[PDB]
């Protein structure tokens, strides 16, 4: 109601708009280093 | 219904700073998003800044360096501060909750700010008396006039404002001095001019001078 | 920053019409507008937002609509206190901004003023500075004319006219216009005269007074 | 932060006798106290030294009396160059503070008000505000209490009034009252009057008119 307030918010994208307004789609990559063993290494190193 | 008490505006030099603030009848300042604009005459309106409900700030890029906007909870009062203002920010300053996507939902009436080097000045009051003639019908006109004052604006009233029917103000117009001058008009029923004195009281809020002056139809026939 | 235009620069239309108004913009909003009304004298107030969100104390009357960079806003069935400027509030950006604003004024029909004279009062002459005011009010339209006639002469440099704001009740106008003078010029003139020309007059009217009146 | 209690409120007493002013702290000390004189209207002046040294400039009938919480201030022989004001600061510790101030009066004989009531000057009822004036002169004592009636209602509550200190020549006082309200108030009642109630009359005496009479 009146200073009720939902939390949230819509987006409520419509297409012909301009390219500043469209949706994106964002993927955020973070690296940590613990003092623990590592899991993840780079594959290229093989030859014949 | 929902009203913000708004403070400060008055003069100051170049140069200078002043500290403006407005504060909340009901609404919790601190659990909303605030912003200030500014509107002047002749030049348009403006957005200045805003702080949202998690303390961040944000500002136009007009005021940066020279403005700043912050918000104390012990008092629930919104306040502003002035760094080395322009002559082209003269204008009015208002304090405005929005919400989210900025539908600048209640507003306060608004308060002006005047820069100039020019030290304040008090003003004169001419009150004006009615005609013979204009008592010969249902309803008179009686004024006054405020003149050679420094800044702008000047408020007015009649009897306390216990009237609400028939006042007619005019506009502040700049002298060539650099002063300006405004004039007033209250209408009333033509029974109790003879029987009825109206006082209008003047308020030059920026130099907070008041000045009170009568309305008599006295003798004009001369 | 974007920037945004509105049209007309100028709208008048009488009671009980639906008056329209068109806004646009340099880069497009996706139909975040908003329209809010500002009355002189008093703080602004929200009407409508988006294309067609109406706020909550703003009568059916109000509708606006529109997409991509063009948008427009219709109210039907007009009434007196309507009369405002009228502003609308971009959304694309940081920073924000809003237009220059569109005034809208009622037409209702055609009243001749009342013309009135004022002597200088004792406390000018004592200050050194006489002045005249001649004082038109309750008239339509706004457009009024008035001369100042000096012994017999035109006396058209020396004199400032002032205007009032309309009367929402009434739609009629007023405007004062003050002759100022010096002193010596003061006494040294003696018959003071103002000629005026309005629509609503069936003809000229003119008004006049001698210094020896006091 | 200590603080002091000068006492009794006020001190009245004739000349030629003794005085006594007594003075408490809120923690208790060791000759850490003094007395400051003012004439009022003047500059204060340095009485007493610790508990009972005297100064120089100060003659002998003064004498200070002090304890580790009680502190009592003690002249002989009152003469008419006394009436003033005493005050009490601390020049222990804290750091230092003051008292709340005992007034002396000097005493002769009692003396009846003399009563006069003025009607609004025609300044006053020109700019829509009447008031009535009061005034009473050379009497003792100060106690003089003073009432306005209008239709011989009692309105004694719309005023503010001051009184001059003590008359040096003639061991007197006087007052000044106004009672003001609107014209039109003022026009609702037709006779105005003031009560004054002193000792030195058998009576309270009261002075009236009516508005009628200019």
């Amino acid at each position: 109601g009146f200073n009720c307030y939902f939390p949230l918010q819509s987006y409520g994208f419509q297409p012909t708009n301009g390219v500043g307004y469209q949706p994106y789609r964002v993927v955020v990559l973070s690296f940590e280093l613990l003092h623990a063993p590592a899991t993840v290494c780079g594959p290229k190193k093989s030859t014949n | 219904e929902v009203q913000l008490v708004e403070s400060g505006g008055g003069l100051v030099q170049p140069g200078g700073s002043l500290r403006l603030s407005c504060a909340a009848s009901e609404i919790t300042v601190s659990r909303n998003y605030m912003s200030w604009v500014r509107q002047a005459p002749g030049k348009g309106l403006e957005w200045v800044s805003v702080i949202y409900s998690g303390g961040s700030t944000f500002y136009a890029d007009s005021v940066k360096g020279r403005f700043t906007i912050s918000r104390d909870n012990s008092r629930n009062t919104l306040y502003l501060q002035m760094n080395s203002l322009r002559a082209d920010d003269t204008a009015v300053y208002y304090c405005a909750r929005d919400y989210g996507d900025f539908y600048f939902d209640y507003w306060g009436q608004g308060t002006l700010v005047t820069v100039s080097s020019a030290s304040t000045k008090g003003p004169s009051v001419f009150p004006l008396a009615p005609s013979s003639k204009s008592t010969s019908g249902g309803t008179a006109a009686l004024g006054c006039l405020v003149k050679d004052y420094f800044p702008e604006p000047v408020t007015v009233s009649w009897n306390s404002g216990a009237l609400t029917s028939g006042v007619h103000t005019f506009p502040a117009v700049l002298q060539s001095s650099g002063l300006y001058s405004l004039s007033s008009v209250v209408t009333v029923p033509s029974s109790s001019l003879g029987t009825q004195t109206y006082i209008c009281n003047v308020n030059h809020k920026p130099s907070n001078t008041k000045v009170d002056k009568r309305v008599e139809p006295k003798s004009c026939d001369k | 920053e974007i920037v945004l235009t509105q049209s007309p620069g100028t709208l008048s239309l009488s009671p009980g019409e639906r008056a329209t108004l068109s806004c646009r913009a340099s880069q497009s909003i996706s139909s975040y507008l908003a329209w809010y009304q500002q009355k002189p004298g008093q703080a602004p107030r929200l009407l409508i937002y988006g294309a067609s969100s109406r706020a909550t104390g703003i009568p059916d009357r109000f509708s606006g609509s529109g997409s991509e960079t063009d948008f427009t806003l219709t109210i039907s069935r007009l009434e007196p206190e309507d009369f405002a400027v009228y502003f609308c509030q971009q959304y694309g950006s940081s920073p924000r901004t809003f237009g220059q604003g569109t005034k809208l004024e009622i037409k209702r029909t055609v009243a001749a003023p009342s013309v009135f004279i004022f002597p200088p009062s004792d406390e000018q002459l004592k200050s050194g500075t006489a002045s005249v005011v001649c004082l038109l009010n309750n008239f339509y339209p706004r457009e009024a004319k008035v001369q100042w006639k000096v012994d017999n002469a035109l006396q058209s440099g020396n004199s400032q006219e002032s205007v009032t704001e309309q009367d929402s009740k009434d739609s009629t106008y007023s405007l004062s216009s003050t002759l100022t003078l010096s002193k010596a010029d003061y006494e040294k003139h003696k018959v003071y005269a103002c000629e005026v020309t309005h629509q609503g007059l069936s003809s000229p009217v003119t008004k006049s007074f001698n210094r020896g009146e006091c």
